[PDB]
């Protein structure tokens, strides 16, 4: 439909709202939470994947999505860099570490 | 290259032992097959990027004493063959990290991008 | 209905249907799963559609700044978008960068703020179709030069987009991607 | 948009500046051909580049009632704006027949438009 509303003028035109307005704008965003600040702060080191997937679920309707872990974390050796990789779909038996910054999907309050 | 070689591969040197070998991906004309015939048994040259590590290592690139890249006297636009003799230097540096590059450039304020390589 | 799913194997998601309380209701083991035991105050905010922050149609020269004015203002959070366009370059459309980036799905204090950095010239040739949003800004400049992303705040920004207009002129094939990777490093610098 | 004009003729351009010419005056004269009363005309409306239009204008100052939309025909609020609807039949005429990419693709432009007004 916004297809069809673009293609009458080739512009993004808009007016007023409505009730109906501001019950569409109730999607669900992407975004990136810590894990220090957060509410499961004693979750943060050595909770499994799944236990934060349903407390977070249960609790705030975020569907973890993704685990953002930094590269220099497996070692033992602390290093400086903040280059991080993505792990998609961790299963049960990935532990995860404090510092890491949790792809996933919030809601709108 | 042709003055290059004509004052690299001089009669008046001391000990040249190294065998220049040239790197580029358009085929040459008559003329470089004229100066290529003439010094033989000192130049090779092959066909093929500097982008293609690949190619790079059919030059033995990993091991060389250095590698030389040259530029062009002039161009449309200086900051083409300056950003684009960059890039070389970025994958030759890429490839192997302890090599002696000798560049050229067209400007000064594009050589500040050299800097810009932590290698 | 369907749902779309994440898995590892197309086994795997030929299980996701096979599920009944009583079949499968105590069963942890995803081989055990696969049973087919089933017996069976009216100020412009939004658009039309209601989707994306709206505002009124501005002129240019307001979301134009010089660069001791971007200079003065800190403007932390931001996201800058790097663009090396000419006049003549193709366009990129650069509309569909601000859309998902001004999606309605976020609170209006929520919002990053794009301050371009590039050729205006060349950004006036697509301010028409970015005229519409909310907060952006347009920093006549090139991002190979340092001083303007001294001046952009970049070192307290957020991700910073670099995009090459000018992907119509093709010298040879990684020599198009030059200037793109010229700027990265120097950034790093 | 404000003035309604029924029964009307619009003409498509897609005229870029350094396109070659047309000679639309060759339109303009058989419908203004005084074989016809001057109520009984049929009102000309091109749309399309302005910048293409001066071009050709001075061939075409003379007739009693004819009009120019700085437009795009591929533009649909122009033909809404243009009372395409309440219409008479509407000429599409490519001017850059002077660019010639293949063969057919050089029609595109005209069967885009056409279909477009239908849709």
């Amino acid at each position: 439909e916004l297809e069809a509303l673009i293609a009458e003028e080739n512009a993004l035109r808009g007016g007023y709202s409505t009730p109906q307005t501001l019950a569409n704008r109730d999607r669900c965003r992407v975004a990136q939470l810590a894990l220090l600040d957060g509410p499961f702060a004693d979750l943060g080191d050595g909770g499994c994947y799944g236990d934060l997937f349903c407390k977070a679920l249960k609790t705030y309707n975020m569907l973890c999505f993704g685990i953002y872990r930094l590269r220099d974390a497996h070692l033992s050796t602390p290093s400086q860099c903040t280059k991080r990789y993505v792990i998609t779909n961790p299963p049960y038996e990935f532990e995860l570490v404090p510092t890491d910054l949790i792809f996933c999907l919030m809601q709108f309050d | 290259v042709s003055n290059f070689l004509k004052d690299f591969l001089h009669k008046d040197r001391d000990d040249v032992n190294v065998e220049i070998v040239f790197l580029h991906n358009i085929s040459p004309n008559l003329e470089l097959e004229a100066l290529f015939k003439r010094h033989f048994t000192q130049v090779e040259f092959y066909q093929g990027s500097v982008l293609n590590p690949h190619d790079l290592a059919r030059v033995k690139i990993e091991s060389a004493d250095a590698c030389l890249i040259l530029a062009n006297k002039y161009c449309a636009d200086p900051d083409a063959e300056d950003a684009s003799n960059i890039m070389r230097v970025i994958s030759i540096k890429n490839y192997h990290p302890k090599i002696r590059i000798i560049t050229q450039m067209l400007q000064y304020h594009n050589k500040a991008h050299l800097l810009n390589i932590p290698s | 209905t369907l749902g779309f799913f994440i898995a590892s194997d197309a086994k795997e998601v030929k299980r996701a249907f096979f599920y009944c309380k009583a079949c499968h209701d105590d069963i942890t083991d995803p081989k055990r799963i696969k049973k087919c035991g089933c017996k069976r105050s009216n100020v412009k905010k939004y658009d039309s559609t209601g989707m994306f922050h709206w505002c009124a149609p501005k002129e240019i020269e307001k979301v134009i700044l010089t660069r001791s004015e971007a200079a003065m203002t800190v403007l932390s959070g931001h996201v800058v978008v790097c663009i090396f366009g000419d006049v003549s370059s193709a366009l990129i459309g650069l509309r569909n960068l601000v859309m998902p980036l001004r999606a309605s799905n976020f609170h209006y204090h929520e919002l990053k703020h794009i301050v371009f950095v590039g050729s205006i010239e060349y950004l006036k040739r697509e301010w028409e179709t970015l005229h519409n949003f909310p907060k952006v800004s347009i920093l006549p400049g090139t991002p190979l030069s340092r001083a303007d992303l001294r001046a952009v705040n970049i070192n307290l920004c957020d991700m910073c987009v670099i995009l090459s207009a000018n992907q119509n002129n093709i010298d040879d094939t990684s020599l198009q991607d030059k200037e793109c990777i010229l700027a990265s490093l120097n950034i790093k610098s």
